[PDB]
């Protein structure tokens, strides 16, 4: 099982530089191109640079020659990027994969991804969240099912991990994309349960922000 | 460098019925040794993306042969035969020809479903957050198709603009529906200053504003 990780979000200040880590496992990594892709807001995607692990030989998108550096330790198997001189344009998701074009073969083998890293560039300061638990009064849906929320608001920089009763509570759960507002992100969370749970068996809102290393419960008590 | 052109920018399609994405691109991707390098790939939500394609109509292993790729030169095709849910996603095509290697700005392929009416909820503030000074009231409208919906605040009867946050979720593939939050923030003393609070919402499914309210009191 061919599997490649990628090391974690990241919050830059403008003019620094970062080194984003790859690790791959589950095949000779010596042996194929690994290649870096960019993607910024969503839809946008560009191709920056390739190195052979075995040769250390690379090759660079030139609009990328200065801002990246490519490098790969055998002895780890992992591939690495230094992006420098950190601005405006930086602030991406960047994402590690064994392509798989075999140069040789003229063809292909299955493309390996890894799960990409967000970078953020940004002097804002970092802020620890408060979790506000939303019991209905009108957000009752009446009987039958009722919906309960968490409200996270205030806290920088992303992410964030909401999850409810530890993950127990998956299903009829809506997590929403969390939205920045004057340098702090708000996200919310809501969960649909019968009548008959709620609030019989507590639901419970469990919040996350590594960047504080803030981890919080709210019971959302009636 | 190659401009890659697509088009549509997003198509819904109802599951089982084909769908088909172009891709133009500024020169012609003929490399000289006769291999055409352009490549399919798609970002399912929330995924890294995944190549479906190669060498403009080789599929890669484990893809499902609905999706067949076609084209030469500039103008390149991608089409599914029967759209299935996990179709839901954007497709990119990408050229390898010409260096340095270059995407098309992608196509977004959304589910068209049976229109659905948003199940509203409306939350007044915690006593936690009243406690800090603050007050949020919270909306959430869930589950409704099409995704164009418009919700407006109301205070006391008139329009509230200011102070409002709104998100939205990408497509369910469960239901094929979506789902948006709105959020309203005041002083804790504003909050206090008034009586009812509307969540109004304007959608396809209904000839009149769609309400969710409460009236703020003491008991
Ligand atoms: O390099 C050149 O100049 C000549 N061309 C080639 O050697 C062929 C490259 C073919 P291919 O690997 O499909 O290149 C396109 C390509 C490569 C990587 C990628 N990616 O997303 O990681 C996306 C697209
Ligand atoms: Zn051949
Ligand atoms: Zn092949
Ligand atoms: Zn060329
Ligand atoms: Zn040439
Ligand atoms: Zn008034
Ligand atoms: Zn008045
Ligand atoms: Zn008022």
């Amino acid at each position: 099982e061919m599997q490649l990780q990628q090391s974690g979000a990241e919050l830059l200040r403008p003019g620094t530089s970062v080194k984003l880590s790859c690790k791959t496992s589950g095949y000779i990594f010596t042996s194929y191109w690994i290649h870096w892709v960019k993607q910024r807001s969503g839809q946008g995607l560009e191709w920056i640079a390739r190195i052979y692990p075995g040769t250390g030989s690379t090759y660079y998108n030139e609009k990328f020659k200065g801002k990246a550096t490519l490098t790969a330790d055998k002895s780890s198997s992992t591939a690495y990027m230094q992006l420098s001189t950190l601005k405006s344009e930086d602030s991406a998701v960047y994402f590690c994969t064994r392509w798989g074009f075999i140069p040789v073969r003229e063809d292909y083998v299955m493309d390996y991804w890894g799960q990409g890293t967000l970078v953020t560039v940004s002097s804002a300061k970092t802020t620890a969240p408060s979790v506000y638990p939303l019991a209905p009064v009108c957000g009752d849906t009446t009987g039958s099912s009722v919906t309960l929320g968490c409200l996270v608001k205030g806290y920088f920089p992303e992410p964030v991990t909401l999850t409810w009763n530890s993950g127990s509570l998956s299903s009829g759960v809506h997590t929403f994309p969390a939205v920045l507002q004057s340098d702090l992100y708000t996200l919310s969370s809501s969960v649909t349960v019968t009548s008959s749970t709620w609030p019989s068996q507590s639901i419970t809102c469990n919040v996350a922000h590594p960047a504080s290393s803030t981890k919080v419960d709210k019971k959302i008590e009636p | 460098d190659i401009v890659m052109t697509q088009s549509p920018l997003t198509l819904s399609v109802t599951i089982g019925q084909p769908a088909s994405i172009s891709c133009k691109s500024s020169q012609s991707l003929l490399y000289s040794n006769g291999k055409t390098y352009l490549n399919w790939l798609l970002q399912r939500p929330g995924q890294s993306p995944k190549r479906l394609i190669h060498l403009v109509s080789k599929l890669d292993s484990g893809v499902p042969d609905r999706i067949t790729g076609s084209g030469s030169g500039t103008d390149f095709t991608l089409k599914i035969s029967r759209v299935e849910a996990a179709d839901l996603g954007v497709y990119y095509c990408v050229q390898g020809t010409h260096f340095p290697y270059t995407f098309g700005g992608g196509t977004k392929l959304e589910i068209l479903r049976g229109d659905a009416a948003p199940t509203v909820s409306i939350f007044p503030p915690s006593s936690e957050q009243l406690t800090s000074g603050g007050a949020s009231v919270v909306c959430f409208l869930n589950n409704f198709y099409p995704k164009d919906i418009n919700v407006k605040w109301k205070i006391d009867g008139s329009e509230r603009q200011n102070g409002v946050l709104n998100s939205w979720t990408d497509q369910d593939s469960k239901d094929s529906t979506y789902s948006m939050s709105s959020t309203l923030t005041l002083t804790k003393d504003e909050y206090e200053r008034h009586n009812s609070y509307t969540c109004e919402a304007t959608h396809k499914t209904s000839t009149s504003p769609i309400v969710k309210s409460f009236n703020r009191n003491e008991c």
